[PDB]
């Protein structure tokens, strides 16, 4: 007897059982006659060994993969990730990516086109519908020849928002249609920003509007299967301006505090969004005492500190408002000390490629990078947690898929791993709880398999 | 428990010799896989007669259907 | 009236919840029973002489909610 | 870490020297041993409680110096609240009463603010029970903090 030694087997192969792969047997006398119905077991075994080789090959270097499930990818597929993103060839791969949406405005979704009419045709009171104003889009939209600035950008969404969403029927259509846009884009987690007091009426309090918005999204979420369901959380936008009426901020801040404990499950209010008029008169510290109640009840804060080309406003947002996320904020590099603080404290930067290109303008399709480029890759290289968003699905006329692909043209040489790293950043930056984060991470583990690699 | 799996060919005597690896204690049950070849058919009965006169462990001489001779790659994958 | 209770160096989160609840409820109900103001009550001392609650109550003043204040167990006119 | 100690009496000249020393040394050394933050050391009470030094620590935040707040011999959550938001503290020392404020505990975990626990010192100063059977109303809050998602560190 020559013994070749015990064999431990393979960890996921020694658990297989006979019922899973039955062997049909015909009894001829005292001797069994066995046959195999198909080749399923070998296909299972070889698929396991195929995956086991991938994990061991990618085992050394797993810390550099934002999604650990990517270690089961073939080494050719992993080399594909490190290659620069192709805006025209990776349209299908980006479209199928489970995405995270952190900066999306409810009032800027169905601003023009067929979607504007679909919201209008479901008004509860068609006689109260405002006339459709003539708002012509700049030529080349969504990629204008020249940047249009912030004033012209907000005027492109004048057919929707407060004008249209005071109607309960229009508000319902806007919420359900926006969710349908999220599902079509394979968004797994979204945070929608709304201004419920802007849509309030004499008989409809801002609490009534917000409760309708939440239940419209909750009903949409419940009707969707768990596998492809987009979890929607709500941020309340506190809008600042030059005097006029700042009791609306107190109403929105109080509404978000009230809504925070009201809904502990499903769609829920998870933060406030300080936004509106950007100036040294309306800089962050002016509202520092308004947000003390927000901080006492554990509500997160994100700040629209991204147009006036200031860095002092970002300083108050980080340190006077305790903002967890910064909207836009394309001029962090102006203060290399503030850039270090943003990366060190984990403050996430919400980048909106199309909106930034349309409002500010950035060099496009340049083969080198310098002094004017979109700061996405510079922010990533500095350790900033960067997320990519749509800002306004309607005004910008682009989905989250289009915004991700535009970063290929905005930032030369951005890799497909870096796109995946922004989705991971957005999951970490989300104002989600443990149950929402766990559900979102299970979705992000399902990265689409690339086609036509090498 | 201790189960012995033994493939067999034109040399049926390997299975009774494989029975003696553990000594007098032997195996709690032994199972034999066989191909559908007619050349090795006589060895199947020789295994049966040995099992009858040495009983106590469970016996199986399960024969792989539609596998007569190893001709091409499909035969081995079927086995 | 919703009572915002002063507590000695303690959680102002319950005050924030009560003050925000009143602002939300003040405009929710326009008829029948309705929330019409806030009460500042609870602990009272030289620390809580209610000057430093003025930041908490500016949002209450913005939405036209009336305020009543407990002069608690004390002999202070300040 | 340079320690700025709060003192009974309002003496803030040595705090001004330590805070200015850390700012000067922050960019002086960029390799090897370097000054990386300031610690606001221990005198308790509403006087010398965090937010009173928010003006003092504006220069520290502007030069990218991290702040840890060193709570000691106190049982108030307002100091932790002011350390997190008025002081922008990135770490908390001896924060043994976070569970008493459920909102504060969630904020600490959500913002990734670490809690520096010192097992022996906390036992010697506060006196937690030892070798007890399961749990309850007296146990060291280390395992309670971990279950809440709090970044917990153990120190000497
Ligand atoms: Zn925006």
């Amino acid at each position: 007897f020559v013994r070749l030694g015990p064999e431990p087997g393979w960890p996921q192969l020694r658990l297989l059982s006979a019922p899973s792969f039955p062997l049909e047997s015909t009894l001829q006398g005292p001797v069994h006659w066995v046959r195999a119905s198909d080749m399923r077991l070998r296909q299972h075994v070889e698929g396991v060994l195929e995956r086991s080789r991938h994990i061991l090959a990618a085992w050394e270097g797993i810390s550099e993969l934002p999604i650990p499930a990517l270690a089961a990818w073939p080494p050719s597929h992993l080399r594909w990730l490190h290659e620069p993103l192709d805006p025209v060839q990776d349209k299908a791969w980006v479209q199928a990516l489970p995405k995270v949406e952190l900066h999306c405005h409810l009032g800027g979704f169905a601003t023009h086109g067929e979607l504007l009419h679909k919201v209008r045709q479901e008004a509860a009171n068609p006689e109260s519908l405002p006339p459709v104003r003539a708002i012509p889009l700049p030529p080349g939209w969504p990629i204008p020849e020249e940047p249009i600035g912030l004033e012209r950008y907000m005027r492109l969404g004048d057919n929707n928002g407060s004008a249209l969403l005071k109607d309960p029927g229009c508000l319902r259509a806007q919420c359900r249609l926006l969710y349908e846009a999220l599902l079509a884009d394979h968004v797994a987690y979204a945070e929608i920003r709304c201004s419920p007091a802007n849509y309030a009426s004499a008989s409809r309090s801002p609490w009534v509007v917000l409760q309708e918005i939440r239940n419209h999204f909750q009903q949409a979420m419940e009707e969707t299967p768990e596998d492809r369901r987009c979890h929607v959380n709500l941020l309340l936008t506190a809008t600042r301006e030059e005097g006029g009426d700042r009791s609306r901020i107190a109403r929105h801040l109080a509404l978000a505090i009230t809504a925070a404990e009201h809904w502990k499950n499903g769609c829920r209010v998870v933060g406030v969004d300080l936004a509106g008029f950007e100036d040294r008169t309306t800089r962050a510290a002016m509202f520092a005492t308004d947000f003390e109640p927000v901080h006492r009840v554990g509500l997160a804060v994100t700040v629209h500190a991204g147009e006036n080309d200031d860095v002092e406003g970002i300083w108050q947002a980080v340190f006077k408002l305790s903002a967890r996320r910064l909207g836009h904020a394309l001029h962090l590099s102006r203060s290399p000390d503030l850039l270090r603080v943003v990366a060190e404290r984990g403050i996430a930067v919400e980048l909106c490629p199309y909106a930034n290109l349309q409002i500010k303008g950035f060099p496009l399709d340049e083969e080198q990078e310098g002094s004017e480029t979109y700061p996405l890759r510079g922010y990533l290289a500095a350790g900033v947690a960067v997320t990519l968003n749509t800002d306004n699905l309607g005004i910008s006329q682009a989905s989250l898929t289009d915004n991700l692909l535009l970063t290929a043209r905005l930032c030369p040489g951005i890799t497909r791993l870096e796109v995946l790293k922004t989705q991971v950043f957005a999951a970490q930056a989300a104002f989600a709880n443990q149950a929402e984060r766990k559900a979102l991470w299970a979705r992000l583990a399902q990265v689409p398999v690339p086609t036509d690699t090498e | 428990m201790r189960i012995l799996l033994c493939s067999v060919g034109t040399s049926w005597a390997v299975v009774p010799e494989a029975m003696q690896l553990l000594g007098s204690q032997g195996f709690d049950e032994v199972h034999v896989l066989t191909t559908a070849s007619s050349k090795i058919s006589p060895g199947v009965e020789q295994l049966l007669r040995y099992f009858e006169m040495h009983p106590g462990p469970r016996f199986s001489i399960s024969r792989v259907q539609d596998f007569e001779d190893l001709r091409s790659e499909q035969d081995h994958m079927l086995f």
